[PDB]
């Protein structure tokens, strides 16, 4: 990719690749990219956490555990760390904290493993967060995709690697295929 | 499309053990609870434990603790509730049931249940007799007559008039269990002017020791 | 407020994975802190290498531009040409080896724009390019 | 520790299209978290009401649930026929788990005198050494009845079996068998056999009887 403009005159290019500090992620430093237009992932380190957005949702505000605190978040999954990668990853999003809706997550004492959920619907009075909350993903996830239908529910969810809710999901298959893009990363550092 | 089939009815003898089975369709069997419950007349329903077959961890009732054991098995989505030393406090019928996806502690499917008998009772035929009036009784615009199946184990028994020709103004009352032997008795009402000429036969079967009785009623003197 | 460099990259920063020197003449303008993405990919990694050897910091502000982020995020959501930090563009007089500052290389919904759909912009900056060559033999063999 | 759930009444009549509440009671607050099973007289079960008042998918609306601490309440207007079933409530806070007795809706309607009829013992049963006498008390309401046998004028209850029916599908009458079984030397020891049928419907019982000499 490199013509001439004159007879000296030469148009050059250059292409950077920041993959070896994307490698060496943490909590603190998620490494984040998008698979589907359905999954998309955060490397913080040791902790692995699949985010999906879809329509269904497998929690109740009457049977789980609604957190209001990040330290709430505690109740969500199996380590602190993880809690509070959480916690930084929901400012990064825009969730407020004081002021908006509480999200929704699966006490860890029970044996179908974690599952975080955001109710993004696009109606009623989960409108208005829903769109904040997918533009927080269309800000870490370069390529988002909007697969909330206009007056029906819609959910975002997150699942850490290794607990039963992650299925099949965090196979090799997937994170292999799942490049790493340092964009994202530079909108976490700035939301957060 | 959720399905839950359990085993069949079982008769056994007190100190025996017994497994009962629940075969589990539509839907992850090491995703959900598996509950069972017991059942007696007049005493409700008692939760007797559950297992989680995914890492199968189980969870007991205190008061079911030693008398019951539940285990799963994953390829054949099965659970299974075995019992020791069965006592006759323990007939019952017995269920599985399923919780919602999660653990909201509340059961959405249930299987048909499963009879368990305890008894050292021996299985016996049913002598069967005949209900006519007295010689010395009204001629009312209807007459009841009836068959009395006596002394028989275990349950079932089966009743029909004029091999099921006959069924309106039936009815056959529950069987009654004295020291270790069933009896009922089973009422068939018709015109009075039909009977004696047109004549009712009560057709009794006893499958568990397949026997089969036909008794004519016939008038008295 | 903005953060300073010492210009060459390594070859692991590279996805011609061979050490690229840039002169620092062109490399000094980085420093004015105007908006670039290319100034602010050198910053991060100055940074971040001096410094295990991750990306984040909690002065990402003396790095980069957040406004110049923010835009071209909002570029993005508009499927218009943006930047994604990734590859650049310079003019580079292959005789002396004074070459421009080098400038994104745009994409428009996942591919790089051809060069002619910019080619203005390279006509420009090689217009610049030789008037800056012209200025400084004039300045400085004037005496 | 355990928790206790009481539902009061057992048994409860109503016609079809009638309004039904059926109380249900924990000994610990249990914060809404009462289930409603229903058990029809083949045996199935099925959960219609989850979270005091959260209908399942299927549950015509007819069906709803209330209450919050430790009493609750099933309602079921326009009672219709399918309805007619035991209902169950279970407490699901903390195990063990813990289900009500139940409550076994049953069919209104006029009340109707018993049929009574006596039968001696038939001659097979004699040959074999017993004797049975059969009173059948068919198609009466309400369920509520009583039966007194009385030998050579002297009331005897040893050797007395009883069966209820359940509330017949056609006519929502009930029946009952009463069957006194003696030896056969204890009944040719004795003329005259008598079953009385107490009921609301009349002050005075239903007296059937038979002498065994007048064969
Ligand atoms: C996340 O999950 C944990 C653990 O859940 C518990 O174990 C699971 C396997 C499953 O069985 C759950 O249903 C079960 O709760 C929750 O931590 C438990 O929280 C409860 C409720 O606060 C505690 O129960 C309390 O413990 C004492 C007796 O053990 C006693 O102080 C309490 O009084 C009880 O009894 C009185 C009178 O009988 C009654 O008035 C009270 O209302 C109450 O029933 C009560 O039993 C458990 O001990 C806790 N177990 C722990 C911490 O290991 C946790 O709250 C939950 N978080 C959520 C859902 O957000
Ligand atoms: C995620 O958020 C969505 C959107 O907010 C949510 O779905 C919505 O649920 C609400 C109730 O939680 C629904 O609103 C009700 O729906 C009907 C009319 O459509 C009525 O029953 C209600 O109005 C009457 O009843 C209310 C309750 O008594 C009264 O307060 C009210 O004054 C009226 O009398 C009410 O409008 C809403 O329709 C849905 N919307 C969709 C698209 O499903 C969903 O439940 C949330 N998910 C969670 C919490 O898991
Ligand atoms: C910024 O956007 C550009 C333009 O979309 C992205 O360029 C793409 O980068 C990928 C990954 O390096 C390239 O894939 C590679 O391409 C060749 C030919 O196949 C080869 O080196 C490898 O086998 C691999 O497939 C891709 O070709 C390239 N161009 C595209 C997709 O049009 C760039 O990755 C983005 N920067 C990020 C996400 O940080
Ligand atoms: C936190 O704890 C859960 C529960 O122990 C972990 O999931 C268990 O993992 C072990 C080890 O492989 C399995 O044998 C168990 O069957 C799992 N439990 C259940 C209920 O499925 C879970 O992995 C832990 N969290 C993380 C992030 O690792
Ligand atoms: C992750 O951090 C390690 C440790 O800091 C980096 O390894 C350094 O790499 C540089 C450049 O090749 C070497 O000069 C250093 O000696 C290395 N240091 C150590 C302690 O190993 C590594 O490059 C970073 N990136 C990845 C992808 O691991
Ligand atoms: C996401 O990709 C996975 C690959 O395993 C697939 O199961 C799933 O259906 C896909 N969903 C999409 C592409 O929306
Ligand atoms: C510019 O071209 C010269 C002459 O080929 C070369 O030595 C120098 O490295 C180039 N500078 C770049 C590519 O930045």
């Amino acid at each position: 990719g490199t013509f001439k403009i004159g007879l000296h005159t030469e148009f050059q290019s250059v292409t950077l690749t920041m993959q070896r500090l994307l490698a060496n992620h943490s909590n603190e430093c998620p490494s984040l990219c998008m698979l589907n237009n359905s999954f998309y992932y955060m490397r913080g380190g040791v902790n692995t956490f699949l985010i999906r957005v879809s329509d269904i949702s497998v929690l109740m505000k009457e049977y789980d555990v609604s957190i209001y605190e990040p330290e709430d978040l505690g109740n969500c999954l199996n380590a602190s760390d993880s809690s509070w990668a959480i916690h930084w990853f929901s400012n990064a999003l825009g969730h407020d904290w004081l002021m908006d809706p509480p999200m929704l997550c699966r006490n860890k004492t029970k044996k179908e493993g974690s599952n975080i959920q955001f109710n993004i619907s696009k109606a009623d009075d989960a409108r208005v967060y829903g769109k904040k909350i997918r533009n927080g993903m269309r800000h870490l996830f370069r390529g988002f995709h909007d697969p909330c239908e206009e007056g029906k529910v819609c959910y975002l969810t997150i699942n850490q690697c290794g607990d039963p809710s992650s299925f099949e999901y965090c196979g090799v298959n997937h994170l292999s295929k799942c490049q790493f893009d340092h964009v994202n990363t530079l909108h976490f550092l700035v939301r957060s | 499309q959720v399905q839950l089939q359990q085993s069949g009815a079982e008769l056994v003898k007190p100190g025996a053990s017994v497994k009962i089975s629940c075969k589990a369709s539509g839907y992850a069997f090491g995703s959900h609870w598996m509950n069972w419950v017991k059942q007696r007349p007049g005493k409700g329903l008692e939760w007797i434990g559950q297992i989680y077959p995914g890492d199968g961890d189980t969870n007991y009732n205190g008061k079911f603790k030693g008398k019951a054991t539940l285990t799963a098995d994953k390829s054949s989505s099965t659970a299974y509730m075995q019992f020791s030393s069965l006592t006759s406090e323990d007939s019952a019928v017995y269920f599985c049931a399923r919780d919602d996806y999660g653990t909201r502690y509340y059961f959405d499917y249930w299987g048909q249940g499963t009879t368990l008998t305890v008894s050292s009772a021996t299985t016996k035929g049913p002598s069967v007799y005949p209900l006519a009036p007295s010689a010395a009784a009204q001629t009312n615009s209807m007459v009841t007559l009836g068959c009395l199946v006596k002394g028989y184990f275990p349950e079932p028994v089966t009743v029909t008039w004029n091999s099921g020709s006959l069924s309106s103004g039936v009815h056959t009352f529950p069987a009654v269990l004295q020291s270790d032997l069933y009896t009922l008795s089973s009422s068939v009402t018709v015109p009075s002017s039909t009977w004696p000429s047109q004549t009712v036969t009560c057709n009794v079967a006893h499958p568990a020791s397949s026997t089969k009785v036909d008794k004519k009623i016939v008038p008295r003197d | 407020f903005s953060w300073s460099l010492t210009y060459c990259l390594e070859e692991w920063m590279l996805i011609a994975a061979k050490m690229k020197c840039f002169g620092n003449t062109a490399v000094a303008k980085c420093n004015q802190d105007h908006d670039s993405e290319f100034c602010d990919m050198l910053r991060l990694f100055d940074y971040n290498k001096n410094a295990e050897i991750n990306l984040c910091s909690q002065t990402v502000n003396a790095l980069i531009s957040d406004n110049l982020l923010m835009k071209n995020k909002i570029k993005e959501l508009m499927s218009i040409p943006y930047c994604n930090y990734t590859k650049f563009w310079y003019v580079n007089h292959t005789l002396t080896g004074q070459h421009t500052l080098p400038r994104c290389w745009l994409i428009r919904n996942g591919s790089y724009l051809n060069t002619s759909e910019f080619r203005n912009d390279w006509i420009l900056e090689s217009d610049h390019l030789i008037s800056e060559m012209l200025s400084k033999e004039y300045a400085e063999r004037q005496g | 520790g355990d928790i206790q759930m009481t539902q009061t009444t057992s048994s409860l009549s109503a016609s079809l299209g009638d309004r039904v509440s059926i109380s249900c009671r924990a000994s610990q607050d249990i914060n809404n978290y009462l289930n409603w099973y229903q058990q029809k007289p083949d045996g199935t079960v099925k959960l219609l009401i989850h979270y005091t008042s959260r209908l399942r998918s299927g549950v015509p609306s007819r069906f709803s649930g209330s209450g919050f601490g430790t009493d609750y309440s099933l309602t079921i207007t326009n009672l219709e026929q399918e309805d007619i079933a035991t209902y169950f409530c279970q407490q699901g806070k903390t195990l063990p788990l813990t289900f009500g007795a139940g409550t076994k809706l049953e069919i209104k309607r006029t009340d109707a005198a018993p049929t009574v009829s006596i039968f001696p013992p038939s001659s097979e049963q004699l040959t074999s050494g017993g004797a049975s006498v059969v009173c059948f008390l068919n198609n009466f309401y309400p369920k509520d009845i009583n039966v007194k046998w009385k030998i050579d004028g002297s009331e005897r209850q040893n050797g007395v079996l009883n069966s209820w029916t359940d509330q017949d599908s056609k006519d929502s009458t009930y029946s009952m068998s009463s069957t006194l079984t003696l030896t056969k030397d204890e009944y040719e020891r004795h003329n005259s056999y008598t079953c009385e049928a107490t009921h609301k419907t009349s002050t005075s019982p239903i007296v059937k009887s038979f002498n065994r000499n007048e064969c």
